[PDB]
């Protein structure tokens, strides 16, 4: 899924 | 205040070392030049200063969540898609950075690396260390210190925490404005240089209704879609709709300033590393009221205004709180802070 | 002749008697209530500054201050710490919870006793200093806005603005709230209205022996004597009645209920405390025997921001005659705390 | 580009159709397994179940956004996971503006359309749904109860391989791709298409497949260094004309709902889907598979790629052969044209 | 219970050169039960030379302790006064109204200090940053003691001020410090540099989560409000008070050129006899990784201090690491049980 960071949207697979 | 940056040109500026101690106070000077207009400005520190001795001793330092940069898109009009990957060192970071597959490219002009970036985008994805918590900055460092600003975004009851990107070669960072339209800096320790694309705040409405124009679904799913950092416009798609935009590209020892509302994008020219934080003045404060955010989410970064509302504008508490508080910004408009130099 | 025992006077104006707050304060000085420091007044029951109180739950506190008291035997010393800004229903709920809220007693003695025994125990939060008004803007009577006393000519003239002095300032208190012995800054007038809630019990010390009290707390409190000439000006020091009896000062007490007006006149020294949650507005304010007051102050020197008026004004345009030796410093005019304000003359003929 | 080579449909009757495993040993008699791909349409009254009406509310736990980089017919695909949805969420989105198949007359417009906007507009592929969607009482070619003897795995060793040994469901839309592979084990496949859009796949004839490698190994040196079998990774897409530039054979069939696709033994094969769709696939093996199963070589790069113990099949099928390929020294060369022994009873 | 007494330490010159392997010792001999250890260092050894050149010295922001309660149970306030030199502050420290009052046992001046704890508020120069250790001394330097702390600022860089880098107090007579443990259940390292000595009470780790417990008996308010509010360093509590309720407890006096040692989640609290000055900071070792993942930490301010632990588990706890960021890590603390380290020592 996805969670929100500083530098944007980050995607750990 | 409107005859001040009437180009809304990003400004730079080169502070002696009494000017530039106290960080606050320059920020409101900058502004008092009407450097905010632009959205983004840079400020070279004196050459005496240094935050740090020397960076020979961050090879240790481990980027928790490095992101691999996906970018899918045509006619400069791209999605950027953050992969995490393995948590690395900087010394790994350093040596892939640097290894022919993802090395910086030949170039003479820096108008023909902004052409290969744009070329090349979406191939051999890169890696960001970006996010990382972190300052290298030295302890006894008191002046524009990210890791302790001390503006009045620290009231907050972390956007006021120091980050280390390290970049390489085409790492990108999306169009955006700050969380809660706050105020950024971003010091360039070491390195090739970062590319910056700026989007005055007047005109910020505009570039969100391009960018609106061209991913109408993303902005179905949230108004504030820009905000998730994953959209990438070319400066060419921006002059071809007539959008003021500025660019200016930072070197190592140099500040840049993003200013409330200013949106700005950039890139990386090969392996470097940054250091940034979220401040405030009291500026801010009506566009922290006025941020529009993003929807979708439930763990986007959102600050409460209540607290600065009360402090800064108890008279206006009730009517706030009430939903009545219709107050108008005016981006040309320095922030009171300025009035010593006005 | 007048108020031999300078006791604390009460008045009940009718609304004629009511409207020129100068002149009604003129009168009360023909009938030596100033001689006690303290008066109240009691104004009309047709009289209201404000139709409700319903609509100031989101009334912002920039900072309150929480309390702390130091001492024993009857002498303490109170700090004010500050607190993040914090609505008028916030703190309404804080002075209304158990651990705040005033205990219960019996007669007035009984819960004075408990605030001198429990003063230091569980630091109340006073909404105090708070710039503002609860006076609605048509009222003309006794407006803490607009009293339109000489005390204007610093606005007006001199152009300086002193908050809670020349504006009116709003107090929010709880149980155990206190103000330490003062008189006003340039032993100046006071006017205290309580808007609303629980009562607000004073203690006045008269003019007349002021110069006992400040005596007292100098041998009380000797290192804060040498630091500063008018320490009591800090408004830290406490005191209890108790203390005042055993070395022999002269006061008084008078407990202040919702809707009643107070009266401090020049160097008249008071304290006292809150009964519970309350809301009450004060501003200061003068009349021409005050000018003399303000000539003679004896001011806090430890603090550059201590409020200074300068007096060369007042002196021009009411004592024309004596500013070139009192600009010298040879006006040795020495005040009688007991003669009223000239502009009593009416009420004395 | 090879007679032999070329993708072969079958027909079957009711009858020839019962018996799975038979009729792949008929089909390998035929020759179908040269081209690495077969199709096979069911009989028309046959059915794997009544309605997909009550589908819609079925969870795909873990979707997948297939991101591609690369140019020149070469291209590199990132699966990246999204929160899970049902297919009615999948089905919306596939059917939307940004997602929906384009217009297209015949099918070679819609394959240059796929290989021209192959990187763009990432499309959600509802891949690895485990599960099946034939009725349990369906006893003719069930995905989840093929009786094939790689039943051995999971009977014999108790290892369930999800994918391979169970049944797994795809839910795609437009531009959804599965990369150039092989099976798990270079295994038999079986992909049957329930409902919706095509399923267009590209075959290499096992005969040609180390070509293709060799190929692949060239174009993503990188990878082939991190890993030997990297292919394996199924992130790696090649373009009909980068085959055709390089003399790689390769053939290319489209699968309608309703039809099966059999993958052979290291068979490599690549394609994407037309449009919203739904299939069910899962591996199978013969006789002839134990060969390969080996022989293949696999990811050496991942600890979780699928690995099968092939001692129970030789001990069972080779038993003279067992110390010898236990010792190491069993050096057979596969023959990639020879059918499977089933197949004797066609021949 | 002697087994969980305060111990003293007298290293010889060579056993004392390693901090940490001595650290490691004195767990082998079981002071961290008490939660407090006394380590008198040679005599030969000394951080500084002269201590009259700090004069000039700044105390930013001192800060003058009021003290509310009653029956042994009281809440400290640190109102901040405008900063001041050392020669100010000892001035005041030394003068008539808050020297040190006339006594002749240590108890008598315990008496007096929780008797008159409410008056006469002291002013603490305390979270000076700095150290007064000279450049070359490379034993118990407070400023690089080298531990495994150290690995946070080696991963990330980030320092906590007063965590990871040395704090300066500045004290004088009635001056406190409240029931606490360190940030995060660290190590503390506290050296009396000069001056009047330091009273510490501490309570073993063992009995630590009673402590707590009749904290928030006291103070139930703070406690609906703060999961450990006694973080907030504001809470003292009378030795009467503790054994009253049976919080098993120790006391120890510090004189001048004394080391303590505070260990995990050992709670402690005390006062300085008069004008005096301390340095210290926090440290770690592999036994702290447990308490760290397992330490409450305030949740009512942000400001609190707080360490990611993910550095340390994964580098010396890689077999619990999946369960850990799982949250199936149920490890239980032996407080008894030394340092790995110490294996050497048994
Ligand atoms: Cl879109
Ligand atoms: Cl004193
Ligand atoms: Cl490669
Ligand atoms: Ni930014
Ligand atoms: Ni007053
Ligand atoms: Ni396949
Ligand atoms: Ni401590
Ligand atoms: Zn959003
Ligand atoms: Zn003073
Ligand atoms: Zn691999
Ligand atoms: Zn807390």
């Amino acid at each position: 899924x996805v969670y929100n960071t500083r530098s944007g949207w980050r995607w750990y697979t | 205040s409107e005859t001040l940056n009437p180009s809304a040109r990003i400004m730079t500026f080169y502070p002696t070392m009494e000017e530039f101690r106290n960080f606050s106070r320059y920020i409101a000077y900058i502004e008092s030049q009407g450097a905010h207009r632009a959205g983004l400005a840079k400020v070279v520190p004196p050459k005496e200063w240094k935050p740090r001795a020397s960076y020979d001793d961050i090879d240790d330092l481990v980027i928790p969540a490095p992101i691999q940069q996906l970018v899918t898109g045509q006619s400069g009009l791209f999605t950027q898609y953050n992969i995490q990957k393995k948590a690395m060192t900087v010394r790994e970071f350093r040596k892939i950075a640097n290894s022919d597959k993802y090395c910086t490219p030949r170039y003479s002009e820096f108008e023909e690396l902004e052409r290969k970036y744009w070329k090349n985008l979406t191939f051999n994805p890169p890696i960001y260390g970006a996010d990382v918590n972190g300052t290298l900055y030295e302890k006894h460092v008191d002046e524009w210190n990210i890791g302790r600003l001390r503006t009045i975004l620290d009231l907050v009851e972390g956007v006021n925490t120091p980050y280390l990107y390290f970049g390489m070669w085409k790492t990108s960072f999306a169009w955006h404005t700050e969380d809660m339209d706050l105020y950024s800096i971003n010091y360039l320790h070491f390195g090739e240089p970062k590319s910056w694309y700026s989007v005055p705040p007047e005109h910020g409405k505009r570039l969100e209704r391009l960018a609106k124009g061209f991913f109408p679904g993303s902005a179905q799913s949230c108004e504030a879609f820009l905000r998730h950092k994953m959209t990438l416009i070319s400066p060419l798609m921006l002059k071809k709709y007539g959008i003021p935009f500025d660019k200016v590209t930072q070197e190592a020892g140099e500040f840049m300033i993003t200013f409330p509302y200013g949106y700005h994008a950039g890139f990386n020219h090969g392996f470097n590393c940054a250091e940034s934080t979220n401040f405030a003045t009291r500026r801010w404060i009506e566009y922290g009221k006025q941020a529009v955010l993003c929807s979708c989410r439930k763990d986007m970064v959102k600050i409460s205004m209540d607290v600065f509302v009360r402090k800064f504008q108890p008279e206006r508490y009730k009517l706030w709180k009430a939903g009545k508080d219709n107050t108008v910004i005016d981006h040309t408009l320095p922030t009171p802070e300025a009035a010593e130099f006005l």
